[PDB]
């Protein structure tokens, strides 16, 4: 059950590769613990 | 669930009329404590007490003697059984 | 005689595959955001509490599998396969 | 948890910065349309 | 048991500068060291 | 003003000699409890001892030797077998004994010199082992 | 509270974790001279002075006092924030100051300098008080002794002041050896008292 | 019959490791698990508990 996770886990984000600096977004998350930060 | 434990040997020493009488789910019969009873061991060397914290069974008698180590108190699917 | 009645890993694939109070919640503010907004407002701004409140809570439901069994995990991994 | 009730939870949207007012435009205000109002609601 | 040696010079670039035991020494699911002495160490 | 001043058991136990753990004149007993009679079923005691498999005490290492130390008298004990509380005990303390034991050896080695601590393992060796015996050899 | 704000260079400084303790400094070559008839006590680095609480009768005229700080060292270990952070940072927390009167007032430079350890002056950083150290003396020779003989020990977190003879001096293993033991006797009982055996049974 | 051994095995876990602290410190089967090293208190409990 292990694998078969990681296979399809793997399969939904594979394309995703850092590809620019900066995206320029204006948005953000608001946290009001420290291992997220 | 959490049991207490007698932390010495000696005789127990509580007001059974502050506690509700009561059958536990192992068929004995026990008491029922609602407040925060104080409960007297009177061992060899001093004498030791005990908090009984509300909801909690008490599952030895007034003048009882206990051993060390020996479970006083208890602080608190659909199956089918053939006989 | 007798007859008496008395009373992890494939979590996470049950998350992922795609909780009563979100049902509810996503349910509850489909048939009214619209009722309240206008064009590409209701739709908008439902879209945006939707969805931020779903990317909460299978956030906080995969970090509560493998925070129970000891698993440290930085939430940016979880983010990316949840966006 | 968002509060089920909608304008609750327009008011939290706008305590955690989900969303405000200030992304409240279309084309037609930003570009200075002002002759649309003109054709719509008639 | 499985061993490749890599015959391009960007093969072998790349094995000796990013595959290599000792620029990978931290995990990076939470970022723990790997190589911790472990049983009788 | 005022800030200058000019100037059997509990000794056992400040120095850590063997001692019971409770004072015997401080110790009293338990009064009378519950007799059968005024009990719940569930705490009476049974009529019949019942077999058990658990009703003989499990031999172990330290209760041969805290026998052994108690006949040469390097420990006292409270009674004539070693409680369970005492095999813990002497289980967290059993290299210092031992030390003692050791120390006494090399101590009698110096004293009485290798022909009489030797001999002891060469049992047809008859001559005198006395350092005197030795030195007038 | 005072209305005023010090002049800080007429005074000695002594800081400790949760104060900064002020006493009058007459002028001196030495700069071991004590007017305890002006104290100050202000929260660290801050120049808002108040009237420190008085525990005992204090010295009316002038007294030289050698002066030492009691505490602990604080050995961290801080998160590595910045690139080449520290592994470790050392610092020193001083809870109590000790101010021993020269015997006579005599000089450090003078041959016949001796510490008068029945007069000693103690300031708490926690209770941010002043107080007179209270000293039992167990050498034989009362008032009158040769002062160069004595010994002060101090315990219980600068509480209990002892005058014993030099001669009589604890090794410091010794003293170290006495703390195991008392702490370790206690917890060993502790553990052994719910054998339900212990109250029939010896230690050896 | 369930609860009581349950709680007596609970309970003979929970004491084991103070014992090992307090009269054996150095004992080799308490060393290999309280380092780290190799083994748990569950698997340890199942030879001694």
């Amino acid at each position: 059950d292990a694998g078969y996770l990681t296979r399809r886990l793997v399969e939904v984000v594979q394309h995703i590769v850092v590809r620019r600096t900066d995206c320029g977004t204006i948005r953000g998350i608001s946290v009001s613990f420290i291992q997220t930060l | 669930a959490e049991h207490v434990r007698a932390p010495y040997n000696g005789k127990i020493k509580f007001n059974e009329d502050l506690v509700h009488p009561t059958r536990t789910r192992h068929g004995h019969p026990a008491f029922l404590c609602y407040i925060d009873l104080s409960v007297i061991i009177e061992s060899e060397d001093i004498i030791h007490s005990v908090t009984i914290p509300p909801k909690s069974f008490l599952l030895v008698q007034n003048d009882q003697y206990v051993e060390s180590e020996q479970v006083i108190a208890e602080i608190r699917e659909r199956v089918r059984k053939y006989i | 005689l007798v007859t008496f009645i008395y009373e992890g890993l494939p979590k996470v694939e049950q998350v992922l595959e795609v909780s009563l109070n979100l049902e509810k919640r996503i349910k509850g503010w489909n048939r009214c955001i619209t009722r309240i907004l206008g064009i590409p407002w209701g739709f908008l701004i439902g879209a945006e509490l939707t969805i931020v409140q779903s990317r909460i809570s299978l956030v906080n439901k995969i970090q509560k599998v493998y925070r129970s069994q000891g698993v440290q995990i930085h939430n940016r991994h979880i983010e990316i396969i949840v966006r | 948890w968002f509060p089920e009730e909608p304008f609750e939870a327009f008011k939290e949207m706008r305590e955690r910065k989900v969303f405000d007012v200030s992304d409240m435009y279309t084309i037609a205000d930003v570009w200075g349309w002002t002759w649309e109002k003109d054709f719509k609601n008639k | 048991m499985a061993v490749h040696v890599p015959l391009s010079l960007e093969a072998q670039a790349e094995a000796r500068l990013l595959m290599f035991s000792h620029m990978n020494l931290l995990s990076p699911a939470i970022g723990d060291p790997i190589s911790v002495p472990t049983q009788d160490m | 003003n005022g800030f200058v001043v000019y100037n059997g058991f509990e000794l056992d136990k400040k120095l850590g000699r063997p001692h019971p753990f409770i004072d015997p004149t401080k110790k009293k007993q338990i009064e009378t409890t519950l007799t059968s009679d005024e009990s719940w079923w569930n705490w009476r005691k049974p009529e019949k001892e019942q077999w058990s498999r658990w009703q003989r005490r499990r031999p172990d290492v330290e209760t041969v030797f805290l026998k052994a130390m108690a006949e040469t008298g390097q420990v006292k004990l409270y009674g004539k077998e070693p409680t369970l509380t005492e095999t813990s005990l002497y289980r967290a303390r059993r290299h210092l004994f031992k030390e003692e034991r050791l120390q006494a050896e090399r101590e009698r080695l110096a004293k009485e010199g290798p022909m009489a601590f030797y001999s002891e393992w060469v049992k047809a060796w008859k001559r005198d082992t006395s350092r005197e015996a030795v030195q007038k050899h | 509270v005072v209305d005023y704000r010090i002049n800080e260079d007429e005074f000695h400084k002594i800081s400790l974790l949760d104060c900064d303790f002020f006493i009058r400094k007459p002028p001196d070559p030495d700069n071991d001279v004590y007017d305890f008839r002006e104290m100050y006590v202000t929260p660290p680095d801050t120049d808002i002075y108040s009237v420190p609480r008085v525990l005992a009768p204090m010295p009316q005229k002038y007294i030289r006092c050698a002066m030492s700080d009691y505490g602990c060292y604080d050995v961290t270990e801080p998160p590595i924030d910045a690139p080449r952070d520290p592994l470790y940072k050392s610092e020193r927390e001083i809870s109590k100051v000790f101010l021993t009167k020269h015997y006579r007032n005599r000089r450090l430079n003078d041959p016949e300098f001796v510490l008068d350890f029945e007069e000693i002056y103690v300031i708490d950083s926690k209770t941010k008080s002043i107080t007179r150290a209270r000293v039992l003396v167990t050498v034989p020779g009362g008032r009158k002794r040769d002062r160069k003989d004595d010994l002060l020990v101090i315990r219980d977190n600068g509480n209990s002041f002892k005058i014993i003879h030099v001669g009589e001096r604890d090794d410091p293993t010794t003293v170290i050896e006495r703390e195991e033991w008392t702490k370790t006797r206690e917890d060993m009982e502790k553990h052994l008292r719910k054998l339900r055996d212990f109250s029939v049974s010896n230690w050896f | 019959s369930i609860e009581i051994w349950y709680a007596t095995s609970e309970y003979l876990r929970q004491e084991m490791n103070p014992n090992f602290r307090m009269t054996d410190p150095f004992n080799p089967v308490h060393m290999m698990s309280f380092s780290g090293a190799r083994g748990n208190a569950s698997q340890v409990h199942q030879l001694v508990g």
